[PDB]
């Protein structure tokens, strides 16, 4: 029950892109998607509203000390700004 | 001279820790602050405190006698 309730909730059309690379023809993929996808979103949901919130960033740290392994591990990172900022590039 | 690398052995510990500017340095300064220093002032008056009382005492004795000794002096010297 915990499983289909979040397929459900996720496992939505607008959500979903079929993409595809190589010997094909758009037109044939077109032809594809609209045969065994359609009927996916018959039904757009009442009030059920994925949207993401942001999630703060935090200043912080944590160290787990472990001096039985012999090599040590760390990752430094500051708050990046996100998939679309041009900053990136 | 002992350096960071070399002080002891550590096996499975975790530490989580936050930034300064992150935090307040002063969280419940008087909420939390007041009980603790009664609690750690009655966790030691006991073994502080009687010692001083002792040398209290037996300062303001000791100065009183020292007045009634030669000022109380006379007292009596009738013939």
């Amino acid at each position: 029950a915990d499983l289909t309730e979040y397929l459900s909730r996720h496992y939505k059309a607008p959500r979903m892109v079929l993409a595809a690379a190589g010997g094909l023809e758009h037109r044939q993929l077109l032809d594809l998607a609209q045969k065994h996808f359609s009927g996916l979103s018959g039904t757009y949901d009442e009030d059920a509203v994925p949207t993401l919130s942001p999630c703060r960033f935090t200043g912080s740290q944590i160290c787990h000390r472990e001096d039985g392994l012999p090599l040590a591990h760390v990752a430094i990172a500051v708050e990046g700004p996100g998939w679309a900022h041009p900053d990136n590039v | 001279g002992r350096q960071f690398g070399h002080l002891t052995r550590v096996r499975h510990v975790i530490t989580y820790s936050l930034s300064p500017f992150e935090q307040r340095a002063f969280p419940h300064y008087f909420s939390k602050g007041i009980p603790n220093v009664l609690r750690r002032t009655r966790a030691c008056i006991l073994r502080v405190a009687p010692p001083f009382v002792a040398f209290y005492l037996v300062y303001t004795w000791g100065t009183q006698e020292f007045e009634k000794s030669k000022r109380k002096n006379p007292a009596a010297y009738e013939n």
